[PDB]
């Protein structure tokens, strides 16, 4: 995740030539990145955030896949396991 | 006793608590009553809307300890369904009748017994101290009969007669009386 | 007592040997029937129904008797839950232990060859002190229990209530063969 | 007794608690049964621990106790008053003797009782035996009277009453319903739902 | 007592030393035979049959005796389960301990050289109070047990019932050699 | 009693609440002073010195008294180890509990407002049976202890030995304010 | 008692007795009972399995106990292949002295200030009931008495007549006297 | 009692009870009466520590009123046998066999805290003296042999004559740390 931070945001990648191992300088500023995956443990986090509640008298107790993913926020992805620096570089969550 | 482990590994009672089943087994004491309260509080938060199943197999016990359960049952948002297993006597019958109306159950061969309280504490010391404790016991007696009469949709006068001496009831008699709503078979 | 630990192959899971046998749907009632020992049986019966409502539960009984109300919590749980509860007598099934043995699913009540089964009317379900009015009440409750137990026994055994009333008057000891002929068990296991 | 185990949900994993440790995580401290050096020190340890977890959030002190040692109850009492967070007190079942004292010692406006709870206040009994010589008995009688006055004075402060009222009312066991305790000044509110 | 922990090489698994020996199909009956100690033996015998129905089970006995019904739960389990149960006497096998020793698979009943084996008629299987009618019943049940134990002993030892009736009249102490000659054990181990 | 478990944030570590407070350098002396309870205090005082010799140790006292030799093991450990041991009276500090309270680092001896502090001459440090020669020996040892405790108390309180001899003759109960004026504590905490 | 925990480097956490069992040290401490004797047997059997050739070190600090329980240890010691070396710590009295003398000849040790006591057995069980029952139990006790003296005499390379004299009443011996008698082979110092 | 748990920092973390943590530092406690069980734990710890490091000192902290002689002798012989020096420290009290084991520490490494109490005395019953006069004679003789053995070993520890220990152990002889140092039971008194 840390290594990708500077590849997704504009850097100059130094990659081997078309032959066997002078390297090529590639400006990644305008390369569009689409990342994705099945964040299998992500629904539990969203439910923990949206249905916190409390235990005991004075406190008040709160009511209890498609719906949960549709309300995902960076707070969930951070608790899931992505780093804030990478989440902010993926501004559009579909 | 060795409490079996079932599959995270639970002891079988923690496993049943996960299903919202709370057991009151044996005498009602400060310690056994506070565990019921702790479980009732815990379950309300895990889900304020789902029913809690309070399984009772108890000969009775302390009134104040039973009242801590009783007030917790009435306070928490989720309905507390009560089931009589084996027996519900004295405060056990009180807590059985205290379940949510329409959700008070008994098993077919269970035994339900209601009676006026005994000593809530000794009556020693001076006649002035004995007077005080006698008055407190009478207030408790009236409070329990009044709450029982409310639970059973009966007159206070009926509970005063019927709790004078140990009144044993079958599940059918308890249903007719108004202590339980249904008798389970299968 | 030290309860041995056994390893289940699946990875591995370590169990005490009784939790291991519960995994095989074996529930033990050993020693006197008390509120605590009866509620563990009930908890295990409820748990096993949830795990598999269709598979048989094996209820191994080695008990001298105990509380009637505690035994009735087991009895009603056995009859309520969907899966058949097969009962096996090991060593002895006396008093409420014999009642729960006979309460197993008809056709699935077993005894080992040298087991001892004893049926009898109940003793004190609780003391009879206080005033003659209190003693009358407790005597009446004990008689109702006596009749209830004989009636349920007679149902289990396919016998007349009059037969159980005679036979439970005093401690009635039976071999596994006599219990089979009586109607308390269906089969005697050998191998 | 077997204390149930409950599972707390965190990120992608679960912490197993006994149900009382789980409720301590919610800032609920129980005082159940007699007040002893050991049961009082657990309350103190929990109160100290909770202050550090969050000095600003309220602590909920659930009381179901017939009474107990005065010195043990005073260790709780001074800890309640010392620590920064308000200690809300709730009466379950009963709050008698030092249990009623600690109930009344909760933060003013946050002292609660359940509807059918029983609250009893009374002068102290023996804080320790009075044997030995008449000189020793005199000393212990004087110490007991000082404690008696201290408890009535602190009770009167809690209840916004005159010391003379507490001296009358604690002469013999004074049992109160939650409503009577509210009118007296031992609690502020009665919970229903 | 503190039960030592031992490590099994496989990764590693930590056992208490008795669970480690159960892994080798060794079941101990140590001290009095009670419902609880007998049911652990039964649980272990059942467990070991499931692990391997064909391999022998080694049942080490160091017991002064105990309950007959508890001992019979072990006895019937030993005879029921498919694998042979070899029995070994350590220290002593007295009363039901001697019965269970003799109950081992014929040819696989062992004793250590300085062990002590004692056979005798049963004592009280329960008190004999109440009315003369109750005492008659319990006396009859005790006599039936007495005959059953002598009959099963005689079968184990390849002796006449009349021989066991003489020899169990009073406490009959035997060396390992005398027990071998009698027919209670098959071999005496040395090394 | 069930000792609550608390979680320390660091990963996470689960502690019992007393081990959690030991991590904050808080040592409790609760109830009677015995060889076992005194040695735990010593073990904790030693352990904390090694963790950080410069940081203060907080010794919370709620004790009616106890053995003198057990209290002296704490006392000498408090004085020996490099870090200052601050003492706090909760509920009560009586007899050796008051001694250990006064033994805290001067300027760091505290009491809560409603705590009770009691000082008195020692009672039996052990029975005085046997022969008059044995009774003489034990009476002499008790007097030496009495003088030692009054002398150390007088040192702690900046008072004359004659004052402690008067004041410890019979149970001398003090409020936190009286203990401060006497010289047993330095400050009274409120918030 | 709280049994300390120690860490073995290989890490594995042991209680200190399980750690010493890993080094083939078996303790018999206090009275010999069915339960304490069966733990010794379980440990002896376990150690033979781990290594049939290496010596087992059986540390004895015991006032005595049951004869049948002690005989379960004794027969296990003699049966298993590895030599069982015995060491007396503090005391080895009655069956404790018997098991001490039962160690492998040449490997029976005592510490310098240990106390070793040999004596005829006491009640192996009460002698109530009828005179016929008392006769039986008296005969069994005499057979045990003779068996123990005979095995002791074998251990010590002495005549049965010597053990019969010397075990008549409690016979206390220093480590040196036990060595001269034949109960132990060596006395350890460093 | 609840024994606190402490965390050791290493190369990771290991959780110990506080006594196992102190054993890791070669500290062995003898607290309360000397029994077969408490003495065998000391022996097990002494044996374990010798193996961990045969050259480093072992610190044997004693707070004990006394106890069984045979149990104390199992500790005593283990202390003398194992290669590493066993330093002894008196906390609170070292009485009877506790004083014996205190004096049994390595010469030059026997310590006491300033307000500790050290008491030496002849043994009491090592076991009852019932039965027949012949049995009582035997047990009386064994007790006298133990009495002489303890006085002889004490005299050796203290660099005193056997006659001095026989006088001084006749009745309970209580000593301050200073008196024990002058007597020869300890070498130094710790302050800071």
């Amino acid at each position: 995740q840390q290594a990708l931070l500077k590849l997704i945001e504009g850097t100059v990648a130094s990659v081997p030539p078309q032959g066997g191992r002078e390297f090529i300088n590639v400006d990644t500023t305008n390369i569009l990145f689409i990342c994705g995956g099945a964040f299998a443990g992500l629904e539990k986090v969203i439910r923990q955030r949206t249905e916190k509640g409390g235990i005991g008298f004075g406190a008040s107790v709160h009511s209890k896949i498609t719906k949960l993913f549709g309300i995902v926020e960076p707070e969930d992805l951070i608790k899931f396991g992505l780093i804030p620096e990478l989440i902010g570089r993926l501004p559009v969550i579909a | 006793y060795l409490v079996p482990t079932v599959i995270r590994a639970f002891d079988i009672y923690s496993r049943l608590l996960k299903e919202r089943i709370v057991f009151l087994v044996g005498p009602v004491t400060d310690e056994s009553a506070n565990l019921v309260v702790a479980q009732l509080l815990f379950l309300e938060s895990e889900n304020p809307d789902k029913d809690i199943f309070f399984y009772i197999n108890s000969p009775g016990g302390s009134v104040t300890a039973g009242m801590s359960i009783y007030d917790t049952m009435n306070f928490i948002k989720p309905d507390v369904s009560t089931l009589c297993l084996g027996q519900a006597a004295s405060m056990g019958a009180f807590l059985l009748s205290a379940g949510e109306k329409g959700k008070r159950f008994a098993l077919p061969n269970s035994r339900i017994m209601i009676h006026q309280p005994l000593i809530s504490g000794g009556l020693g010391g001076q006649a002035s101290d004995i007077e005080i404790h006698a008055r407190e016991l009478l207030k408790i007696k009236e409070k329990l009969n009044r709450l029982m009469a409310k639970h059973c949709d009966r007159d206070l006068a009926d509970l005063e007669r019927d709790t004078d001496r140990d009144n044993f009831m079958s599940a059918e008699e308890a249903k007719e009386y108004g202590l339980i709503d249904q008798i389970l078979e299968n």
